């Protein structure tokens, strides 16, 4: 008879949901859909900076391939 | 040491921290590795006494590369002068400068 | 209008106060016992939103349930003195309102109202846990008909 | 435990003397003994494993 | 269980780690590159800014050696901005 | 001779300082000397992390090892001192004198 | 950049809500409402005396044993060393000196609480 | 100490005053007494449960 | 037996969290250097390059040293492949 | 601004050194050490060090809540003193405080105080290093290092702490 | 809108915190066959928030005893700590994505005790502080073990950052590897958070209240605030350390619904355990750890420490 | 300056014990509110 | 197969209260939404249910009425508002209604 119970839990679910996406979607909104590089030692920092440095527009996610070389 | 026990046993219980150049884990080097060994080997086996006087210029080296501050003095005043004659208009920094 | 806007603040505040009772743990006599069995599964004071606590500090209503006697009357007042306001005093039985079977006695006080301003009277000896939850409803009604910020808006 | 009355009439319609034996009594005069050493907690234990009443007690 | 995925992502670290030393050399030029072309316009720029200093000899080594010495980042970011030596100094340490 | 070294020097010279002036209580000296152990922590941390002395970083692992453990002792003495006295000042604490 | 503007955060909402607890709900304090709670009656008087605590040699060992991990927490980067046996020895030599110092106080009353 | 009831059963004095001394018609029906064994809160509550038993054979 | 068979089960019947602790430790203790694999984990530990193999000048001789990364001479890690 | 960050933090820092250190009742010269040791976890973190910082976080908690726990049992007075109760811990935190502050003064003007050291104040982003740590913390492989190559410190650091507990025994004993 | 993800780390937080009231006195009331709060609105759905408006709306005194500026800082230490510690979780990506998130964590546990230890003190109370010398005891004592059992299952983990641990779960829970451990990390979690059967610093029975006893509305709120929020992340820590979950790159709200079910069975079993044991006493709480725990941890301290090197499975630091 | 003692041990002084003596008595839950447990008690051990 | 029973009858639940409107009204009024057989109604305008299926306690209940004697008690209801001739059958000290 426990079925009373069960919107507690569902309400607080939906709350423990809600960060978890939206960190998610941040993620993805404000890197460009792709998932936030994440530097844990120096050489992907650098390699973070490098790619800022490349974009000529500021921003790491962007990213150049081919058509940017010759 | 005054007892040195560990070069009558051969045995290494704290050499291996006393300097920077050293056997680092994973071969990382220190930051004046160059320094500190370029001034020890000057002065091994010359005499702790002819040290001062004959390797001078090598620990001077390594002792500016530990705190670097006939260096930083030389920033710091460069830095002092810059923002003193910016103020009133000499000198425009170059658009690499700052963007 | 300001009037509207206080009354609707007034409801919200009433509510939150009647719909979060929380009483305290001061059963003195068999009165006692049925202040449990309404908290026994039965009547189950928890479903209306009142939950027991000690610590006056944290506590709205006291139920004065059992004798009040002299020995402890200055223990009661001191204790309802503890209680930050807003505070309600709910009496039961017929020894806490005026001094039941010992009403003649030379220890005990001829009524709870004597020492702290009783608002709900709950009679019986003891009363029934159905009419101690009666009580709690009429305190509950008695909150609900509050015009603290009515009274404030026309000073 | 073992409740008790003395009742001491005197040949009228009502009671002369009616004295109350109470278990509770006893038990909790008893308390100090038990609690020798023990801690609060303990204590805290023992008042209850005498189902101490003080409507019994108190008379 | 644990020790099969342990050796397999033990597997993976070094393939990944094989991948970086392949790709270091260019990071390397291009880093000493770029260190290069800020000490040259550090040094035109104190060339100009150091004129009519009583004695400011530019260009002068600080250590009596020769041997080049691994820039103190202060002296490779003096002039730079003020976003350009927040990034470089606290970059890594910053970002979570 | 850069800056932050400035004002963990300054902290570490309050906090001997303080370790040599007792005014009551016997638990603050010993909260000054924990307070001059951290000044030391500090500073050697700095240092061997400027400097990339790899292998030197277990030094203020070490420090903060002995610390703890004159810390301890300290508070046992003051234990003792409690014992046998019902207090901790240190004023009270002249039997010695003669 | 994002640690302390969350610590920021944090800190401001709690202060905050503070605030409106503390300004609000309209107060009225006189002195039998702010005694201090001695379970009715009035206390006898003291909450700053000193308060026996028997496991002081608990407490005080409790300090060195948290030290100890301070030397243990480097493991699971030590253990990607090229020297597993020192390592091993080493790690063990750590965790059976605190297994002697918990059996010598064990043994030794120690860990038992004064009375 | 002058204690009584369980106090005793729980410290392995075999009193209880409803077959030593019975009173009404206690002496018809059939229980056991639940004697305790070493006085603590513990065997105290074991004879509370088993009295609890016992009394619902009486019942 | 005897005495120590004796000893083991009433410690184990008085205080089994000490037996569970003290034979967790004993195993702990004496199986790594019997069990085969320690070496293979100090194998793999030298595996991982950290640091690039920096190259040495070829003046001749050596034939051991590769020329090229692809060349078969030279250290294999085929083991950790296949393990 | 964010500039400086360290600077900011070695003065909270010394404010929390002056706040202990100005002999107050035990409990609020602890809270002292705790703002002082957070703040200095927080420096050693901008400095390029996370391990030592949260280690200092870790084990100061633990040896300022044991001297709290033993300040409100031994170390207490039915009247404990505030910073601003008695003259003279306000005249300890009043010399500490404005002291700091002239200290602070002289230094981020000038930028050259020659106090005991010689202390050319610009900037702590100067003095840091153009590196590169690979894909290993430096610091990592540093305490890292401990079980392999300080084995003897590791023979010390173990036979201290046991005769520590040893110590700690003793001296508690009582008869 | 980082604010915004700081935000959502938030407010949401503080919402299931004020539904853990709810379906904590309607769980334990179907335990005790009652029926729980039922009457505001349907099932309950507004007791949180009737006694949220109830708590911020009654008069907050303060006892003439107190220490004014502590027994203020107290509650904000409290909550602001109980709020941080959720940002380095590992839901599907971390907020904060550090490299020793469990020693920050740590820290942060650590230090939440000084809450208890100010509010306690300042209150000037005997039963204020008799509870925050019980708090004390019970931290340290279970910190020591928090701290070992950590250390012992990260081992395998390789490194200290939270989110290599759903890379090291990837195949099997981490429960099935180091399920003896996980059985001492739980009690820990309940004694760590202060909860049943060691919420001995408040001691409702024989401490009244414990340190909340001169606290009053606000600020008892608030303290209750950071109760619970640390309930609901210290079962968030168990579940991301030994349940793990699939995680799909592409579709994180996967792994976001089996995080959040695990959480919420973790935290249902701790209101279980919550309505089903009497109360411990002090020194045993103790003297179960120094003597059983403390031993126990230490042999699985040194088990998992040579484990990897006789099975050749050392995990990878990066 | 009396000269230390023979043995070399200061006299034991007197008496410095402070044990708490607290209410456990009304308004308590354990003491169902009508009892005042006045107990003379060091610490926890009564 | 109970399972679809159980989510089937929570439908009988919701029509037998007059739709979904009566369902609100008497989940927020009397806090059930159970059915049962109307044993009768008083002039004051409380409805008055039995199902001798529950559990003794709870096989008769009141939905009381939204208005008596010049009062609103749409939301605020008591105990007092039973009739004296209903009180008896009401609180099970008969079964004559
Ligand atoms: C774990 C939860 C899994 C999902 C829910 C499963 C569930 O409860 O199904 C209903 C059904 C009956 O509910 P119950 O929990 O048994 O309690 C019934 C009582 O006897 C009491 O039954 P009753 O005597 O009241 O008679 C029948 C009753 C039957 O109860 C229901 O109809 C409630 C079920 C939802 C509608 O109908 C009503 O009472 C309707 C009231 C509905 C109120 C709102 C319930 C919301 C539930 C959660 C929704 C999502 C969030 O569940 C079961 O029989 C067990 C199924 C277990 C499946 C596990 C799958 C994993
Ligand atoms: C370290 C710095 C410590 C600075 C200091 O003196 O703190 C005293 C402060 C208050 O001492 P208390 O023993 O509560 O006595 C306050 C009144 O004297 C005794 O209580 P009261 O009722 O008089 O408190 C109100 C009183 C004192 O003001 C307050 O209680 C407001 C909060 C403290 C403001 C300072 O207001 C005034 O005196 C007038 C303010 C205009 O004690 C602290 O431990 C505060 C340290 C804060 C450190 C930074 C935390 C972040
Ligand atoms: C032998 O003789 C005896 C006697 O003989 C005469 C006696 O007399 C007595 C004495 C008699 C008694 C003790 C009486 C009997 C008592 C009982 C039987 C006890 C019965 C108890 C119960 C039925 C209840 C038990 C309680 C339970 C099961 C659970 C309690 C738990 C809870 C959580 C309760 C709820 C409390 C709280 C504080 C939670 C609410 C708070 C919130 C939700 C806060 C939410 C806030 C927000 C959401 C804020 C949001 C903010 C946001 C979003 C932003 C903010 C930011 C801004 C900037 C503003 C005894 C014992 C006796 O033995
Ligand atoms: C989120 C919460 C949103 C709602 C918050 C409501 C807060 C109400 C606090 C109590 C009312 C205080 C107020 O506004 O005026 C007090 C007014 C002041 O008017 P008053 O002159 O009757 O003063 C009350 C009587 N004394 C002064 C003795 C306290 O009083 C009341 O509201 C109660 C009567
Ligand atoms: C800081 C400030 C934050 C401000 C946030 C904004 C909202 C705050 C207040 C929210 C409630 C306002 C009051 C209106 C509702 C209310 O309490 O009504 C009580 C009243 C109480 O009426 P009553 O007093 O007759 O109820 C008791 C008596 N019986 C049981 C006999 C009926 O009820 C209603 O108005 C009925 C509402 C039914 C629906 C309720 C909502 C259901 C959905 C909830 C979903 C989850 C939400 C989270
Ligand atoms: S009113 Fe009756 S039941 Fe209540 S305490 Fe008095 S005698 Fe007992």
């Amino acid at each position: 008879m426990w079925f009373e119970i069960l919107p507690g839990i569902a309400v607080m679910a939906a709350c423990l949901f809600i960060p978890g996406m939206a960190t998610a979607h941040i993620h993805k909104f404000t890197n460009g859909g792709k998932e936030k590089r994440v530097a844990h030692f120096s050489y992907q920092w650098n390699l973070m900076e490098r790619d800022r440095c490349i974009s000529g527009v500021n921003r790491y996610h962007v990213t150049k391939g081919l058509e940017n070389i010759d | 040491p005054f007892f040195d026990v560990q070069k009558r046993l051969g045995l290494d219980l704290d050499r291996w921290m006393t300097i920077q150049s050293a056997e680092q884990p994973h071969k990382i080097p220190g930051r004046c590795h160059a320094f500190e060994k370029e001034w020890i080997e000057c002065a091994h086996g010359i005499g702790g006494i002819r040290a001062e006087k004959e390797c001078k210029i090598e620990f001077d080296d390594f002792v500016e590369c530990l705190l670097r501050q006939k260096t930083m003095k030389r920033l710091s005043a460069i830095k002092r002068q810059r923002d003193k004659l910016i103020k009133e208009g000499k000198y425009t920094p170059p658009p690499h400068h700052l963007g | 209008r300001g009037e509207y806007v206080v009354a609707k603040l007034d409801d919200l505040v009433n509510w939150a106060r009647r719909s979060s009772l929380w009483p305290m743990t001061f059963g003195l006599a068999c009165c006692a016992v049925e202040m449990m069995h309404m908290a026994a599964p039965r009547y189950d004071m928890d479903r209306f939103g009142v939950v027991f606590r000690a610590s006056p500090r944290q506590s709205d209503v006291m139920i004065v349930a059992g004798t009040l006697t002299n020995k402890m009357a200055p223990a009661l007042r001191k204790v309802y003195d503890q209680m930050p306001e807003p505070r309600y005093v709910v009496s039961m039985g017929s020894c806490a309102n005026g001094g039941g079977y010992y009403h003649y006695s030379y220890s005990v006080v001829r009524g709870c109202d004597r020492i702290v301003p009783v608002d709900i009277y709950v009679p019986g000896c003891p009363p029934t846990a159905e009419a101690l939850l009666y009580g709690i409803l009429q305190l509950q009604r008695k909150i609900k008909r509050e015009k603290r910020l009515r009274i404030w808006y026309r000073r | 435990g073992e409740f008790g009355v003395y009742l001491v009439s005197d040949g009228s319609s009502r009671p002369y003397r009616c004295k109350i034996k109470a278990p509770g009594f006893a038990h909790l005069a008893g308390l100090d003994k038990m609690s020798k050493g023990h801690m609060l907690a303990d204590v805290v234990a023992i008042i209850g494993t005498q189902d101490i009443v003080f409507g019994e007690v108190d008379r | 269980s644990m020790m099969k995925w342990n050796r397999e992502r033990r597997r993976l670290q070094i393939e990944d780690f094989e991948a970086r030393i392949a790709l270091m050399p260019l990071f390397q030029a291009e880093k000493d590159r770029r260190v290069l072309q800020m000490l040259r316009e550090n040094l035109e720029e104190e060339a100009i800014i150091m004129k009519d200093v009583p004695d400011w000899k530019v260009g002068e080594s600080v250590f009596h050696t020769t041997r080049w010495v691994t820039p103190m980042m202060g002296e490779l970011y003096g002039l730079r901005t003020n976003e350009e030596i927040l990034s470089a100094t606290y970059g890594f340490i910053w970002y979570t | 001779m850069p800056l932050v070294y400035m004002n963990i020097i300054m902290a570490f010279a309050i906090a001997l300082a303080g370790l040599l002036m007792y005014r009551s209580h016997l638990m603050s000296s010993l909260l000054c000397l924990e307070g001059m152990m951290l000044s030391l922590f500090i500073m050697s941390t700095l240092i061997i992390l400027n400097t990339h002395f790899t292998l030197a970083n277990m030094m203020p692992i070490i420090l903060l090892v002995f610390a703890a453990c004159e810390a301890a002792l300290g508070l046992s003495l003051l234990v003792m001192v409690s014992n046998t006295y019902g207090t901790d000042y240190v004023q009270n604490l002249n039997l010695l004198q003669c | 950049m994002n640690i302390m503007l969350t610590l920021l955060t944090n800190v401001t909402l709690a202060s905050l809500l503070v605030l409106i607890a503390f300004w609000l709900p309209q107060l009225n304090a006189y002195s039998e409402k702010t005694s201090p709670y001695e379970c009715g009656f009035d206390p006898m008087g003291s909450a700053r005396l000193p308060f026996s605590m028997k496991f002081f040699l608990v407490a005080i060992t409790f300090l060195l044993f948290d030290l100890e991990i301070a030397l243990l927490l480097p493991l699971p980067w030590a253990s990607q060393t090229n020297n597993l046996k020192t390592m091993l020895t080493m790690a063990l030599f750590l965790l059976i000196l605190l297994a002697a110092s918990l059996a010598y106080e064990w043994t030794q009353k120690g860990l038992e609480w004064a009375e | 100490y002058g204690f009584s009831g369980v106090m005793l059963r729980g410290s392995g004095i075999q009193w209880d005053l409803r077959k030593t001394q019975p009173y009404d018609v206690y002496d018809q029906v059939e229980f056991d007494v639940p004697i305790g064994s070493r006085g603590d809160c513990y065997d105290r509550y074991l004879c509370r449960v088993e009295e609890m038993r016992q009394s619902l054979r009486i019942i | 037996a005897g005495r120590i068979a004796s000893f083991l089960k009433n410690a184990w019947a008085k205080e089994p969290v000490l037996v569970a602790s003290f034979a967790i430790g004993g195993l702990a203790i004496i199986l790594p250097s019997l069990s085969p694999y320690t070496n293979y984990a100090i194998r793999i530990n030298r595996a991982t390059p950290y640091n690039y193999p920096v190259p040495l000048r070829d003046d001749g001789n050596m034939p051991d040293v590769p020329s090229h990364p692809q060349d078969p001479q030279g250290p294999s890690l085929e083991w950790l492949k296949n393990l | 601004m964010t500039m400086y960050i360290a600077f900011i933090l070695s003065t909270i820092f010394v404010i929390g050194f002056v706040g202990f250190s100005s002999k107050p009742s035990p409990i609020y010269g602890g809270l002292g050490l705790i703002v002082s040791g957070g703040v200095g976890c927080g420096i050693v973190l901008n400095f390029g060090g996370s391990f030592l910082g949260l280690m200092v976080f870790l084990i100061y908690l633990g040896g300022m809540l044991v001297v709290f726990g033993y300040t409100t049992a031994m170390a207490t007075e039915m009247y404990p003193e505030v910073w601003v109760s008695n003259k003279t811990v306000f005249g300890a935190f009043v010399s500490g405080l404005m002291m700091e502050f002239c200290m602070v003064y002289y230094a981020l003007k000038e930028e050259e105080v020659e106090i005991i050291f010689k202390f050319n104040g610009l900037g702590d982003w100067v003095i840091y290093d153009t590196g590169d740590s690979g894909f290993f913390s430096e610091e990592a492989m540093g305490i890292a290092a401990l079980y392999s190559y300080g084995t003897w410190l590791v023979i010390v650091t173990g036979w201290s702490l046991l005769i520590g507990v040893v110590v700690i025994m003793e001296i508690t004993r009582g008869n | 809108m980082f604010m915004i993800n700081i935000l959502s780390l938030i407010i949401p937080i503080l919402l299931a915190v004020a539904f853990l009231t709810l379906v904590e006195r309607k769980v334990l009331g179907y335990m005790q066959l009652r029926k729980g709060p039922n009457v505001v609105g349907p099932y309950g759905l507004l007791q949180p928030i009737a006694d949220a408006l109830k708590l911020v709306t009654k008069e907050p005194l303060r006892p003439g005893t107190s220490s004014i500026s502590m027994f203020i800082i107290a509650p904000i230490l409290g909550l602001s700590l109980a709020l941080t510690m959720w940002v380095p979780l590992p839901m599907p990506y971390p907020l904060i994505n550090m490299n020793l998130g469990v020693l920050f964590m740590l820290a942060m546990s650590s230090l939440a005790v000084y809450s208890i230890l100010w509010s306690g003190w300042a209150s000037n109370s005997k039963y204020a502080l008799i509870g925050a010398l019980r708090a004390v005891a019970q931290t340290i004592s279970y910190e020591v073990t928090l701290a070992i059992i950590l250390l012992s299952v990260l081992l395998m983990n390789g490194s200290y950052t939270l989110s290599t641990l759903i890379t090291t779960q990837e195949h099997i829970w981490m429960i099935f590897t180091s399920w003896p451990l996980a059985m001492m990390w739980f009690i820990s979690t309940l004694a760590e958070t202060n909860r049943a059967p060691f919420d001995l610093t408040e001691g409702e029975s024989e401490l009244v209240s414990g340190f909340n006893v001169e606290y009053a509305a606000g600020p008892f709120a608030m303290f209750f605030m950071a109760e619970y929020a640390n309930i609901i992340m210290m079962n968030a820590f168990t579940a991301i350390l030994f349940l793990g979950a699939s995680h799909d790159p592409h579709t994180p709200e996967l792994y976001t619904i089996n995080f959040v079910l695990k959480t919420l069975a973790l935290t249902i079993t701790f209101l279980w355990i919550r309505a089903s044991y009497p109360r411990f006493r002090y020194d045993q709480l103790m003297h179960l750890l120094w003597k059983s725990f403390l031993p126990l941890t230490l042999a699985l301290c040194m088990w998992h420490i040579s484990l990897p090197i006789m099975t050749a499975s050392i995990p990878p630091q990066s | 300056w009396k000269p230390p003692p023979w043995n070399d041990v200061d006299p034991p002084k007197d008496t410095l014990v402070s044990n708490l003596t607290l209410n456990f008595g009304p308004q308590h839950p354990a003491a169902h509110g009508v009892l005042r447990l006045v107990m003379e008690l060091s610490g926890e051990m009564v | 197969m109970e399972l679809v029973q159980v989510l089937r009858r929570g439908l009988q639940q919701v029509s037998g209260h007059g739709g979904l409107r009566g369902y609100l009204r008497v989940l927020f009024r009397a806090n059930d939404v159970r059915v049962g057989t109307l044993v009768g109604e008083d002039k004051y305008g409380n409805k008055y249910y039995e199902d001798n299926k529950q559990f003794f306690g709870r096989h008769r209940w009141v939905i009381y009425t939204t208005e008596m004697n010049g009062r609103d008690t749409f939301w605020d209801v008591d105990g007092s508002m039973v009739p004296p001739e209903w009180h008896r059958w009401l609180h099970c000290m008969t079964d004559d209604p």
